């Protein structure tokens, strides 16, 4: 038994708190889970009772704050928000969803106390069923009307209400402000009808052994990389590298915080951008990568203000690229956008923050995004030229911004053309599910760190790049590349490999 | 309450019994006086005298209050509020909930707004209408002649910036000012109000009593002193306070001077001279500019970064906004007038709009700003220091036109930057190298490649000593500085007396960084330096075992000064003197043998390759080129 | 000075354990002196090391609890401070 321990740890702590799995209540007792589930609000008092009595027995001299209160979680009944019907009422259900906004502290009274206005004869009123028991006749002097509620000496208990994604949640006590807007939490509660759900309980590994022996067997295979490249957008023909780079930037490179040195915490997401003509794979491409991957979000060429018509209040709205945050964000037609937005677009590709300043609201927002950008070339077709802005026109800072900078051009080749024909006339399943797991499992298990033969290797290729002319910022996404390819290969270290394969596909991009 | 009864007692025993003479019997005797009618009492004192009453009063302060009024009553009628001071806890906004009601804490925050005085009253004395009797001491659940008025005042409070999380809207919180605490605070300001948090009808507001803003210990004293006795403090200070920057060391030593500031100083016309530092920094996008600005943010506790296009007008300086429940009109505060006393940072400041710079104008010079919007008509102080960071035109800094041409900025806003750097970017082998392997080196090797001369907390105290110290100037320092100022305004980027106001700012800081309470010389003529320089190379290349080309003409300079002023020598007998003037910084005989080296190769170089010295016919007699200046 | 600052936080904050990284917040914000976590961390274990009696830790789960004595008089514990101290010279 579990619980014992989990009451001697209670012992220990003095939290008067139980959590309790309701898997395990329906193997030891069907008949009481169902009760459970029908009328919680009559069994929780007998659970508590019970848990009480126990705990007393065992410890009979426990100093407490509150009695044990027991906070069942995980029921069976997952149902969708969209799911609900009149026939559930008063029933246990979990949901899970997204928190838009949390109210302010809202105090209600749980205890009235009352006092004589003649001897000054103080009393406690229990709050039931929303209705005031108030005396109306005197303990000692036997006065009629002659009580007087004072609000201070009062007991309030607070509960806020949180608007979940929608559906009205109300926490009370312990659960009030546990929760932060833009979190994903499975809430616990009683469905009433007045419609809210009153929280009880919020929760904030997920591969068998067999799913890792298998990420492992297929990690071992030294072309997993290209046969990923190849399973990535199979309608998608001849543009390996563009697939290797979509790869890379899905790895991405790993977290590192420089508390300890005084300097900002320094990017490590990679953006790549895309130029050519329109009608291409631009737009599937697009769409591909924001369907497979999850939070990801497509835009078209920030956050805004609104009013509380309650208190009459500014309240912020989170714009796209905030609510995608730790995602990636794709954009259409990066030229045809307008200029205010692309100068604040340098904020957020630099320091991965965003600061506002207007109308007296001053505040900062995490934007840890990936940018994946389509753009048009300014005479719609490639005029023979030599920078990328003589045909795209951008300014350097955007440019030196990004990480990988590839071009879409439409070749005159008529072996190309018929592979084209022959591609959309005909016009795998194995991987991309298992990808998106595995892809979870490198980012959450494993990250990479540098050695010294990378180490002299990076700074001979950086001495040798800048003799082309280059930035140092070039130099850090080759770090963070060569992190993402140790990412591939799920290897802790960063080797010889990782840094020629991230400076050849540099130098390919370049080429080109 | 029987409770507060004892307390009560408790309360009079304190009164009477703390001491070898009793604190507050003057006080006491002082509330006899009509103006004043609150009592300042220590918490410390509290709780060091009992400590059952000290945690009563702690838990109970709403309920006991009244009994330490009657109790103070009582003891000064024998021969009123009560105020307390001194709690060693401080808490934060965002901490405050209903299980703290009626505890007696305290809580800091910033004045964002105030309200006018108010009579409450707190007793009234009633006539019945039917039978015309007197109802008298009549409390208020929240006959005038008769009845008692207390001095009201509301204050509007916000979050602090420090304590704010981000991507949350900093809450404000309403506070209760009544009788002495009334009209002590002002708008502005950053504040700890010491009280309790009441219920009103519900609503949540904080009631209030009193209001906050040689003793060091030995150690820290004794560190403080010992490290301003460094001879290379200077330097030790420049290289720690940016471990992880390589090179661009003068940009390092302007931060530190405008770190440390001038005196301001305001004349019998009423007009002040402002005692603070502009920076300008523009440069090519490859050297660092946004990595000081986030060091000096993380560093000093008073700095506020801003972006350059996102900021308004109105967002920068101040804002006209109608009050929703006063029907009437406010004003909430800018960015620049938050960062008070402090340091404001600007990133992209050439996105700006003229609408905007145009507004800046009146905060960079006069330090103040004026509003006369809407009927409304006010001046605020503005006293900034202002960081700013651009970028050329052209992201590529381009020879083939001028200076002038290259920088698309104002006049007036070109002459208000006290120091002016712009950066170019050069391909040289030597600092590719240096800054590969500082880059590979601090990605690899992230704490054990930092050394710290001193720890910032050392450097933020010894900073917070210096700054209050005020230095003279001294008659030798005078004619320096006129001469010095005659020779460099005689040669786009015009001089004018601003840039004089700013050198005796730099002499300034330059005194108050080594702790000298008269200015010296020497400080001018290291500020002559930094205010010619202009544009600067990131590093400058060695010279043929190498040596710094500013060093080299810092040996050459001494050399030619010391033959110059002799004129009205030997070899050997100028070295020996060399090393006798530098015998404060040799410390071994290893150093002592290069520094002959050097010497020697220094001296055999400028004879045979620069000509500045001639050989006249073991040990030579050396004599200047007549056309050495 | 540290000692008295966290028996006048244990008597605000109502409650017999606090977590470590909660208490090291509290005191550095309410100290006279700038300092990091860590100087905290590593003074409050040698509080726990000279003086068990008073202020006693205990490890849960992955954390430990802060525990102490508010009975204890002051000036008794700071006599025995002073003491330890000129023991330590
Ligand atoms: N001397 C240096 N020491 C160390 N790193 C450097 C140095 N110079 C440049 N860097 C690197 O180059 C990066 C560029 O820094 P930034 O200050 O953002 O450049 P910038 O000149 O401000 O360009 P903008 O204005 O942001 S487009 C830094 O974050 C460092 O990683
Ligand atoms: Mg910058
Ligand atoms: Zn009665």
């Amino acid at each position: 038994p579990l619980y014992m321990q989990r009451l001697g740890e209670i012992n220990v702590i003095g939290e008067p708190f139980l959590n309790v799995n309701c898997e395990h209540i329906k193997s030891f007792d069907k008949n009481l889970y169902r009760q459970l589930i029908s009328y919680p609000q009559e069994v929780i008092p007998t659970f508590d009772m019970a848990v009480n009595e126990i705990f007393f027995d065992r410890y009979p001299d426990s100093i407490l704050e509150h009695q044990i209160q027991v906070r069942p979680f995980n029921a069976l009944k997952t149902k969708n928000m969209r799911n609900l019907n009149p026939e559930d009422i008063d029933q246990l259900i979990t949901i899970s969803g997204m928190v838009i906004r949390t109210s302010q502290l809202i105090p209600e009274m749980q205890e009235a106390f009352f006092q004589c206005q003649v001897c000054a004869h103080t009393t406690r009123v229990e709050m039931d069923r929303g209705r005031i028991a108030e005396p109306s006749v005197c303990g000692r002097c036997h006065t009629t009307h002659s009580m007087a509620l004072i609000h201070n000496r009062s007991l309030f208990s607070d509960k806020q209400m949180i608007k979940l994604q929608t559906v009205i949640l109300f926490a009370h006590n312990d659960l009030v402000d546990k929760v932060q807007p833009g979190d994903r939490v499975n809430v616990t509660g009683i469905y009433r009808a007045v419609t809210h759900i009153d929280v009880i309980h919020y929760r904030k590994k997920l591969f068998s052994e067999k799913r890792v022996e298998l990420l492992k067997e297929l990690s071992r295979k030294p072309d997993i990389y290209e046969r990923l490249a190849s399973a990535l957008a199979p309608s998608i023909y001849e543009h390996e590298d563009i697939k290797k780079g979509i790869l890379l930037q899905l790895f991405g490179g790993t977290r590192k915080d420089f508390s300890h040195t005084g300097r900002g915490k320094f990017r490590a997401e990679i953006n790549i951008l895309l130029c050519g003509d329109p009608g291409t794979s631009k737009s599937q491409l697009l769409q591909y990568v924001y369907n497979l991957v999850p939070r990801g979000q497509y835009t078209s060429g920030t956050a805004y203000v609104m009013k509380d018509p309650e208190t009459r209040q500014l309240v912020l709205q989170t714009g796209a690229l905030v609510l995608s945050d730790n995602g990636i964000c794709c954009i259409d037609e990066f030229d045809k956008m307008n200029e205010s937005t692309r100068s604040v677009l340098h904020e957020v590709m630099e320091q991965q923050t965003l600061s506002i300043a207007k109308a007296g609201i001053i505040c900062q927002l995490n934007a840890r995004t990936s940018v994946l950008a389509a753009a048009n070339p300014i005479e719609s077709q490639w005029n023979p030229k030599k920078t990328t802005i003589e045909n795209i026109q951008l300014p350097h800072t955007l440019l030196s911004r990004f990480d990988l900078i590839f071009l879409m051009l439409d070749p005159q080749d008529e072996a190309y053309d018929r592979r084209l024909a022959h591609h959309l006339v005909a016009l795998e399943l194995l991987d991309m599910a298992v990808l998106k797991d595995y892809i979870a499992y490198a980012h959450s298990t494993i990250m990479p760190r540098l050695s010294e033969e990378a180490s002299q290797a990076l700074i001979e290729a950086y001495v040798d790049m800048r003799k082309i002319g280059a930035y140092p910022r070039q130099l850090e996404s080759l770090i963070r590349l060569a992190e993402a390819h140790a990412k591939v290969r799920l290897s802790n270290k960063v080797e010889a490999i990782d840094v020629e394969e991230a400076k050849r596909l540099h130098r390919e991009a370049l080429k080109q | 309450d029987e409770v507060a009864e004892k307390c009560q007692k408790l309360f009079l025993d304190f009164l009477e019994e703390f001491q070898g003479e009793i604190k507050y019997l003057q006080l006491a005797e002082e509330l006899i006086r009509p103006e004043r009618n609150t009592l300042v009492v220590s918490f410390v004192d509290l709780e060091q005298f009992n400590q059952q009453l000290s945690t009563t009063i702690q838990e109970e302060f709403y309920r006991v209050y009244p009994y330490l009024c009657r109790a103070l009553k009582t003891f000064v009628k024998d021969r009123f509020y009560v105020a307390f001071q001194d709690l060693p806890t401080r808490h934060k906004i965002r901490e405050l909930t209903s299980s703290r009601i009626g505890l007696l804490t305290r809580i800091s925050g910033q004045v964002v707004r105030t309200h006018p005085v108010h009579p409450e009253l707190v007793s009234g004395t009633f006539l019945c209408l039917d039978c015309q009797t007197v109802i008298r001491d009549v409390e208020q659940q929240f006959d005038t002649n008769k009845s008692r008025f207390v001095d009201f005042q509301k204050v509007r409070i916000q979050e602090t910036q420090a304590e704010l999380p981000r991507g949350s809207i900093p809450r404000s919180l309403e506070v209760i000012l009544r009788a002495e605490a009334v009209e002590s605070a002002q708008a502005g300001d950053k504040c700890d109000f010491t009280g309790t948090l009441i219920v009103v009808p519900y609503r949540l507001v904080f009631l209030a009593c009193c209001v906050a803003p040689n003793q060091m210990t030995v150690k820290e004293w004794e560190k403080v002193f010992e490290m301003s006795q460094d001879k290379n403090l200077y330097h030790n200070l420049c290289t720690s306070l940016f471990p992880t920057i390589h090179g661009n060391d003068e940009v390092k030593r302007g931060v530190l001077l405008m770190l440390f500031g001038g005196v301001p100083k305001t004349t019998g016309e009423g007009t002040s001279l402002r005692g603070d530092i502009n920076v300008c920094i523009v440069g090519d996008p490859s050297t660092a500019k946004s990595q000081f600005l986030k060091h000096v943010e993380e560093f000093s506790p008073r700095a506020v970064y801003t972006s350059g296009k996102a900021s308004s007008a109105a967002g920068l300086t101040a804002a006209v906004v109608r009050d929703e429940e006063s029907h009437e009109f406010v004003i909430e505060a800018g960015a620049l007038m938050l960062a008070d006393n402090g340091v404001c940072c600007i990133d992209e400041f050439d996105k700006m709009d003229v609408r905007d710079q145009v507004a800046i104008h009146e905060a960079m010079e006069q330090q103040t700003i004026s509003i006369t919007k809407a009927g409304v008509k006010a001046t605020l102080n503005a006293r900034t220091s202002i960081l700013a960071a651009a970028n050329p035109i052209s992201g590529h800094y381009d020879r083939s036109k001028s200076l002038k041409q290259n920088i698309n900025l104002s006049a007036p806003i070109m002459s208000r930057f006290d120091l002016f750097f712009i950066l170019v970017d050069e391909c040289n082998e030597v600092t590719d190298y240096a800054i590969a392997r500082r880059i590979v080196d601090l990605h690899s090797r992230i704490e054990e490649s930092i050394d710290r001369v001193y720890s910032l907390d050392d450097i933020r105290r010894y900073l917070l000593f210096a700054r209050q110290f005020k230095p003279k100037i001294s008659k030798e320092s005078e004619d320096f500085i006129v001469e010095q100022y005659k020779h460099l305004r005689q040669r786009s980027w015009r001089i004018t007396v601003r840039q004089l106001e700013s050198m005796i700012r730099l002499s300034e800081a330059m005194a108050r960084m080594h702790c000298c309470d008269e200015v010296q010389p020497k400080h001018v003529k290291e500020a002559f330096r930094l205010l010619n320089k202009s544009i600067i190379r990131v590093e400058t290349p060695d010279v043929n075992l190498r040596l710094g080309f500013s060093e080299y003409c810092r040996i050459s300079n001494l050399i030619v000064l010391h033959l110059r002023k002799v004129e009205e020598l030997k070899r050997s007998e100028l070295v020996n003197w060399y090393l006798k003037e530098i015998e404060s910084e040799i410390d071994s005989e290893e150093e002592l043998i290069n520094k002959k080296r050097i010497i020697e190769k220094v001296i055999h170089r400028l004879t045979h390759y620069d000509h500045v010295l001639i050989e006249l016919t073991e040990d030579p007699y050396l004599v200047v080129n007549p056309n050495y200046l | 000075e540290l000692a008295r600052v966290l028996r006048s936080v244990f008597v605000s904050e109502r409650k017999p354990a606090l977590s470590m990284e909660v208490a090291c917040a509290r005191m550095v914000g309410s100290c006279c002196t700038i300092m990091s976590p860590g100087e905290m961390e590593k003074h409050l274990l040698l509080l726990s090391e000279l003086l068990p009696d008073w202020l006693s830790l205990h490890r849960i789960r992955t954390d430990t609890y802060v525990k102490l004595d508010k009975a204890a008089d002051l000036a008794h514990i700071t006599a025995r401070l002073a003491h330890q101290t000129r023991a330590e010279e």
